[PDB]
Parts: structure tokens; C-alpha cells; sequence
């Protein structure tokens, strides 16, 4: 089964201002591993067009998906709920889902912060390319169960080192996996 | 299934006038999800990805997008949810020439329309 | 189910001259995502032994898989049809397949070129290593539904930046995924 | 089905000294491909804290998983057997497994060394990050069926180029796949 | 299911004394796998991952881990497998203040305990 | 299942002579796919991967491969598809010493043979 944003979402993400981005996220359950595929298109606001000559300190930003005990996406997530659902064709089923615990990042594999620092294994790094250009790398750092105010979380951090000048922030796609809660 | 009238359309208007860009849609019984409307433009720079123009989402209008159209684009219907996602574009400039896309979604229903706008 | 080239193909690919290469490609259907695994061994011709001292402008080449509406591989693809089929053991079923639409890259996820530029998310980048050597990286850039004269396409572009001197073009393997048509 | 080390193993690996490391390895069978997810935490001994100012020649080390004809892990593997098993919840079934041939790396895809050199496609490279820090890359090189004294093998080699000074060797996670024996 | 008595516990002891860190566990009928005990400490440096202290695995004790505790930590029970994974820490130092974790496993059974140790 | 006669074979011949490298195969009823024959050599440089020598594929012969053997290697049978994938190598050189592999495929059938050639 597949839980996703659909493959051609309208703006569904809010980073710096309402609906400034399109997060494409597809989660396919392969038993105890989730096979995940992600990309980002920023459509407006601070992160839309990167110019590090004019703004040298814009180098990193973060998108959080926060879930309750039923695996339902919380309102204060950067990702919006309306088009986050189980798939039907190239869209979603009409009714909002009530349960998706089998898609949640495993809390024993990836515990919440505690007196223990989270191990690095709770993170996956990938390198993506802005505008599909081989000389425009950026890094997607995905962390499982980092966040407060939720039962489960997936956090996507986007960062880069190069001094980009008028580069539109729209990325290639990256596949990863993680251990499912059940 | 969800469909839009005249899914490919040519429209010509004169400079300085207001273009009416129709996006009239028909829902099917299965389309019981949340209504979502997105308009996009393909920039004249063919190396630039499409840009968002205006949205209707969660019964609210979001229009802080494509700078060249800011303030000039509005939904025309007083009852958009009943099947009318049309927009107008005021004070047309020659630079407004291009292909505009209307995307209408009401999960699981999906449809798209492209308009080739010519300004004379 | 698995659609593949087999894991030890005879030459099955034509880039610069007939049957000059062995593309190993395994597609395993995980519902709405295809789990894909790829490598290349060049066996003859222009791309077999790279020498950028003698030939400084050989830096990039492309392999195209073109499919019709039934997901059948077209004759003009760089990949040959004879050993591209559903698996049986370590080989293929005897009869050529008639339908593989469930293995095709999704056209809503990855539309053909139009008045719209394709988004970067229609591409996945991976870094592979020539001869398995850690100091011999090359980049595999995979694009979905870029090509004309077909219903669906997968394009593999191989490129490198280093000045390689007498390096045989045979790569490590890379795994990626993509959204399936159905 | 999932064959794993569990997601929070006690020390289960012996590199330089007994039980000096925690290898986290999850294998999920997707028909003819295994979806694999790996990380390493070194807990004691030579590879625990890297200091290349004091020890400039510590740059690479290897962990071997050796399997018999039934896919059972051999005693002389670096990985221990006690908590390598089919999953039950966040732990393992009580009884040691007798058969896991469907999880073994395919011998036609990845033949043992012979008069033929192994092709580079028998290797997958990934870049992981020590302590989750973006400026601390290290390379995980995974080779299928390289080793003697077994029917099947998976070898994980960890190496780095930077001169690390007092960096704890605990890694981010990497996903790969490989062709299954059956 | 497998459980440990007082799974969160506060213990205070004076400098120079021996701390007894209890980890008494109860098995359930399903727990028929190999017994595995692991103790860890969270370093005072919050940027450092947890460190192993001592193990009981394959009916053997492994104690070549956390240098600051080397020689000072021992399993206390003469019959650990019957439900007693407790340890002591001799000659307590102020630097021994911290959170200690006992992990008890007997596949498929799993349980953990945390102890906040204060040295006065 | 598909098999080849003498799947490991030692052959010795004198310098200047022609070596006959047998690859005689037996099909099974299930083998109803396209016939595919590939010959390879393992170079004397053990750090170099195997190289293709000659192919029979889609009822055509492809021989533009291993330069050291170009023009010197030919399929010997006048009816290869009936079970005879043998090749010869003319004007043997000492440098022709090595291990040669014949791969016979007719999906789903598969078999391989290795020949250790010694030139005296
Ligand atoms: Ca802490
Ligand atoms: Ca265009
Ligand atoms: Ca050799």
C-alpha cells in the first residue's frame, strides 16, 4: 500500500509563508521497511530563488511531518493534510485516513530525544541536484523521530555549500527506506 | 470522470484589455474529496520550470505567486465550487503571451486544461 | 514480480556500435513504486576504454529504453528485446511479454516534454564507480519520460569529470525507485 | 519477510576485539530483490574513536557475513548469530532459523572469485556520515559473494579519506538492494 | 511480557561508596530465545552518544568498555539468568552522576530500565 | 535442463596450430526462448575483467570484440542451432594461454563451460 502527496501536488507545504512549496513524498509499505521517494519544488517566498551573493546566509531550511499515535498528520506540520492520503489512481481516496501506524518510523529503531543523544543511524543523507544540473548539488538530511509535540516525526532538512546565484530551488528525486513501527 | 470544458483552448485579446480564461469543470459522483484548484504559467524562458499563478484550496484564495501577474489575476466566479474555476487577467501586456494551465482536483477526481493566450 | 535483463546478460545494448555493451537492469514491482537496480559493462567500441588524455571530449553518453502503450520495448531502443522479459529462475520465461504497464514510469508523475519544462523531480542521480575503484566516480543520471517516439521512456546518461587514462567502463550497481503508471 | 539484527542490537560484531561493534542490518524480501538498510556503531577498541593525527594509517576496515548453503550465518563471521534472525515485533522469533536461501545474494548475479575477476556490478557504494555531521563523510562499500569458506557472503568495508581527529565511529544509515538467490 | 521492576528509578549515594543499580526482570512464557543483558551510560557531554558499560551475552560477561568505569562495575547476582541483571559501581566519584540504562532481552521479549544516579 | 558436454575441459595444442574449443549443448523441452551464445576470455592481467570474444545472437554472428583474437576466431559448425557452439582459434600464440568460457542460453535454459587452453 501507498501513502502519498500524489505525484503532482498543488502547493502543500509551508516553510517561510503559506503554501510556498510542493513536497512530493511517496511511502510504499514493504512489510517492515517503508520504501520512500522524495523531492521538493519551492514555488514562492524566501527559498524560491537562491542568491547567495545577495543573501550569503541562506544555506539550510527544514520541513517537518508530525504524526499522532494513529499515524495521522498534525496540523502544525509544514506539510498540509488535504492531499496527504492513501492513493487512488494518480490521486487519493476521498475520505481522510484514520490509521497509518504501519507507515510510521519505528520508535525502537529511532527513539525520541531523551537523556540519550540520538544515534546517527536515525538519519539518512542523500545528495540531490537543483534544476537537475550536475554542478548544483544540495543535501537532503532526513531524520526520524527528532521532534517534540507528536508521537512520530519525519524531518527533511535541505542544505547546500556552494554560492548559488539565482538558482530556483526545485530538486531531483531521492529514494530511501526506514524501519516501520509495525 | 472529472472533466473540464475545452481542455485545450486558444484565446486572443488586445493589449490593455482583460482576458477571460475559462476553466469550467464537471464533477462525477466519485469526486467527494476536497476541492483544489491550481493555475500555472509556462515562462517564456523555456529553461525555467512552470510557475504558480493562483490557488483555491480549503475554500481560500492564495495569490502571492508569479510576480508579473501579481494584482492582475482573479477568480471570476461568485460560486467557484459549483464548477467555475475561471480567471481573468487585467491590463494585458505582450509579455503575457504564453501557455496557462488550470488544474482541477477533487479526490480522486483530476483534470487539467491548457490555454494558449495571444496578446495583440 | 520482476522484469529484467537477467543478471548475467550477453551484450544487449548498442551505443556507438552493435552490441557494444551489457546493461544490467532489474525492475521489481512494489505496488505503486518500482524498485530498480542498474549497472553497465561496456564491452567494445568508443566507450569501452576511456582515455581522456587522447580523447579529452569523451565525457558523457546515453542509453534509452523506449516503450509502447503496452509497456513493450521498442526496436529502436539502445537496449535489445531478446533477453528483456519477466524472470524465470536466473533467466527469462520463453515467450516475449505482451503487457508490462505496471512497470512503466508514471506519466502524471513524469510527463513528456510539453510547453512545460520537465521538473527536476523526473530525474534521479547516482554516483557509481568504474572498476569498483573509490577514486573513479562517474554519474548515472536517470530521467523518466524524456523521449519522443514512444509512450514511456527510461533514459540513462553516464558522465564523468575526471581525466581518466585507460579506465575500462564497467560500473558498480545503483538502486533507485520510481512511481509506476498503475 | 524481514531478516535482521533487530533495530537496537546489543554489541553483535567483532572487528578488532570481541563485541566491539553494533551492526544494524535489515533485509526485507521484495521477491527477487532484497531491500537492505545498514549502519554501524563502533563501541570499543581500535575503530571506536578515530584519530588520524595520532594514527594516520587507520583508514579502512571490513565486516564479513558468511553464509552456508542454507543461508545460515557461519560462526567465523564478524557478525554474531544470537540476534540475527527473522523478526518478531521489534525483536526476533525465539528459535534460530534453519533456511534463508531467499535472502542470499544471487550466485549467478555475483559469482565467487574464479579465473574471472568479479565485475564491479557485484559492489554497491554509499556515502554515510560519522556522527550525522555533513562534513564527516565515510564510504561503505558492500560486495556480494567475495569471500572464501562459505556458500554466500556479504562484505561491508568502511573507509574514509579525511584526517579525522577524535571522531566517534557511528554512522548514518544507508539503503541498497541486491538480487536474491531465489 | 518481559518487564523490569522500577523501570525508572532515582538512586542517591555518597562519594566513595558503592552504588547498587537494580535490574530485576520477569520473563514471560514466550521468552524462549537467548538471554542478552546490556548496560549503557549517557555521557555528561550531551553531544556524545551513549556508551556501553558491561554485557552478559552467551552466558559470558564482557566488560572491556567505558574506560571511566573499567574495573569498578560488576554484575552482583550469583544467578543472573533467574532474573537479576543488577550491577554495582564501586568507589563512586562525582563524575559518575548520570543516567544508566539496563536492557534485558530474551527473544522475542524486550524491556529497558533507566536509573538516574546522584552522587553526593 | 540445458547442459554442455565436458563443462570443464583442459586442451593443449602447439604454437602455430588451430585449437578446436568444443561447446556442444543439449536442450531440454522447456528451452523455447531465443538461442544466445557468448564466448569470453579471462585476460592474463588478473586485474582486468573478462572480455567478449564472439557472439551468436538473433541468428547472426558478432565478432568485433577482443582485439588479440580478431580474425582468428570462428564458429565451426554449419548448424550451430542444433547443438554445436564450438569455435576454433587459428595460428595459436603463447599469449593465447588462458581460460575461455562458452555460455549457452535458450530462455529459460542456461549453461556455461570453461576451457583451460595451454599452448606449447
Ligand atoms: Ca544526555
Ligand atoms: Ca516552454
Ligand atoms: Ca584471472
Amino acid at each position: 500500500r501507498t501513502l502519498w502527496t500524489t505525484p503532482d501536488t498543488s502547493p502543500n507545504c509551508t516553510i517561510a509563508q503559506d503554501k510556498d512549496s510542493k513536497l512530493t513524498l511517496v511511502l510504499t509499505k514493504c512489510g517492515s521497511q517503508i520504501l520512500a521517494n522524495v523531492s521538493l519544488i519551492v514555488v514562492a517566498g524566501k527559498y524560491h530563488i537562491i542568491n547567495n551573493k545577495t543573501n550569503p546566509k541562506i544555506k539550510s531550511f527544514t520541513i517537518k511531518l508530525l504524526f499522532n499515535k494513529n499515524g495521522v498528520l498534525l496540523d502544525n506540520s509544514n506539510l498540509g493534510k488535504a492531499y496527504w492520503n492513501f492513493r487512488s489512481g494518480n490521486s487519493n481516496v476521498s475520505t481522510a485516513y484514520e490509521k497509518a501506524i504501519g507507515f510510521m518510523p519505528n520508535l525502537v529503531a529511532y527513539p525520541k530525544p531523551s537523556n540519550s543523544k540520538k544515534y546517527a543511524r536515525d538519519i539518512v543523507y542523500g545528495t540531490i541536484y537543483l534544476g537537475g544540473k550536475p554542478d548544483q548539488p544540495a543535501v537532503i538530511k532526513t531524520t526520524f523521530n527528532q521532534e517534540t509535540g507528536c508521537e512520530y516525526s519525519i524531518t527533511f532538512n535541505f542544505s547546500w555549500s556552494k554560492t548559488y546565484e539565482n538558482v530556483e530551488f526545485e530538486t531531483t528525486s531521492f529514494t530511501f527506506s526506514y524501519i516501520a513501527q509495525e | 470522470s472529472l472533466s473540464i470544458t475545452t481542455p485545450e483552448e486558444m484565446i486572443e485579446k488586445a493589449k490593455g484589455e482583460t482576458a477571460y480564461l475559462p476553466c469550467k469543470f464537471t464533477l462525477s459522483p466519485e469526486d467527494q474529496g476536497p476541492l483544489d484548484i491550481e493555475w500555472l504559467i509556462s515562462p517564456a524562458d523555456n529553461q525555467k520550470v512552470d510557475q504558480v499563478i493562483i490557488l483555491y484550496s480549503g475554500d481560500k484564495i492564495y495569490d502571492d505567486y508569479y510576480p508579473d501577474l501579481k494584482g492582475r489575476v482573479h477568480f471570476t466566479s461568485n460560486d467557484l465550487k459549483s464548477g467555475d474555476a475561471s480567471i481573468n487577467v487585467t491590463n494585458l501586456q505582450l509579455s503575457d503571451i504564453g501557455t496557462y494551465q488550470c488544474k482541477v482536483k477533487k479526490a480522486p477526481g483530476v483534470a487539467n486544461k491548457k490555454i494558449h493566450l495571444v496578446v495583440l
